[PDB]
């Protein structure tokens, strides 16, 4: 039968489809945590800047 | 974070300052009473050079 041929189309589109979405849903799930890693670590170096810059104006001026 | 930050900073360059005046004044008096020994001397080291 020519049925039997169509039920197989779908299934077949329908599979890459839904493996090409959970390889985008990996994806962003990927970038956005190296993205909020380092906006911390970029935290974390303006922290030192403003500790040593601040600790050596008190000295000067004491 | 920041905000937990410069605060902590704040109380550390008043901690830091609070030392530096506690030394200063001390050997401030240092610079005193080292002189007020030694004092008659320097007067001496001077008229003996104003006078010929």
């Amino acid at each position: 039968k020519l049925e039997a041929i169509l039920s197989q189309e779908v299934e077949a589109e329908i599979q890459a489809l839904l493996q090409e979405a959970e390889a985008k849903a990996e994806a962003v799930k990927r970038e956005a945590e190296e993205k909020a890693k380092a906006l911390l670590q970029a935290r974390e170096r303006a922290l030192e800047a403003q500790y040593r810059a601040a600790l050596r104006r008190a000295e000067s001026a004491g | 974070l920041e905000a937990q930050y410069r605060e902590r900073e704040r109380a550390e360059t008043e901690a830091l300052l609070a030392r530096y005046r506690e030394r200063a004044e001390a050997e401030a008096k240092a610079v005193r009473e080292k002189a007020m020994a030694r004092l008659d001397e320097a007067v001496a080291l001077v008229l003996k050079e104003v006078l010929p």
